[PDB]
């Protein structure tokens, strides 16, 4: 009877597999490719300036 | 534009090289007031974290 952390490896593999499934689904439906027509909108984001003192 | 009553005369220097004097009747009848339309967008971005 030596020491044992097989349940630790199973738990860590379960965490890795569940996180890989969720992140694969999110990176599947957020960086998809639009088809035959192109990007149907535009980003249009612009940043203006401010008056920032320097004390 | 719009058509207005104009006198050609030097009036106290307020029209020195090419300046124009305007009476407040042109303001109160708001007959050069102009509507402007700006546009601003905002996107939700898939960053990390």
């Amino acid at each position: 009877n030596p020491i044992d952390l097989t349940v630790l490896a199973e738990y860590h593999k379960q965490i890795e597999s569940n996180l890989q499934r969720i992140e694969r689904k999110n990176q599947r439906t957020w960086y998809s490719k639009p088809g035959e027509r192109g990007i149907t909108c535009s980003g249009r984001q612009k940043i203006k300036g401010k008056s920032i003192p320097l004390i | 534009g719009q058509n207005m009553r104009v006198a050609f005369m030097p009036w106290n220097g307020y029209n020195f090289e090419d300046s124009i004097l305007v009476s407040e009747r042109v303001v109160q009848e708001d007959r050069f007031t102009t509507i402007h339309i700006q546009e601003l967008a905002c996107v939700s971005r898939d960053t990390k974290l």
